């Protein structure tokens, strides 16, 4: 709805594919904890259906 | 030590993430403090004894 | 002279309900005024949010 889903960094190894994928506006960079991870983390859509 | 960093297994923190893809290249905490000192440099030693 | 902290066991779930209850007790528990406290900032962050 309104989240950025797509980016652009610094070059990727393969020059031909330099985009990142965000789903709900989460960042890849961290490794996650699956027991406490979104405890107070929401988007918009979410939000709104709530 | 970027993982051991980025991995949170309790509540998180802010963490803001710098122009390069280079690793420690983030600021983090509070009081945000600068992790790109701790990256090697041969000419200086700045990220270890000395 | 004594502080408390939260800590989860390797490989138990999170049950919603017992953060629910205890976001509404640790507040009657504890104290942490302006004179002395019981718990950590981490602690009182995470009862806050439950």
């Amino acid at each position: 709805w309104a989240t950025i889903d797509v980016e652009y960094r610094e070059p990727a190894p393969y020059v031909h594919a330099q985009r990142y994928i965000r789903y709900c506006g989460i960042d890849s960079r961290e490794l996650i904890n699956p027991t406490t991870y979104g405890i107070g983390m929401t988007y918009h859509c979410y939000n709104e259906m709530l | 030590l970027n993982d051991y960093l980025l991995y949170m297994y309790n509540t998180r923190v802010q963490v803001n993430y710098g122009p390069t893809g280079e690793p420690l290249d983030f600021q983090i905490g509070r009081n945000q403090y600068d992790c790109n000192v701790f990256r090697a440099d041969f000419a200086t030693g700045t990220g270890y004894n000395g | 002279q004594i502080i408390l902290d939260l800590k989860i066991d390797p490989g138990e779930r999170m049950d919603p309900a017992v953060r629910m209850v205890a976001g509404v007790v640790g507040h009657l528990l504890f104290t942490a005024g302006g004179r002395f406290t019981n718990l950590t900032q981490n602690m009182a962050r995470q009862l806050d949010i439950a």
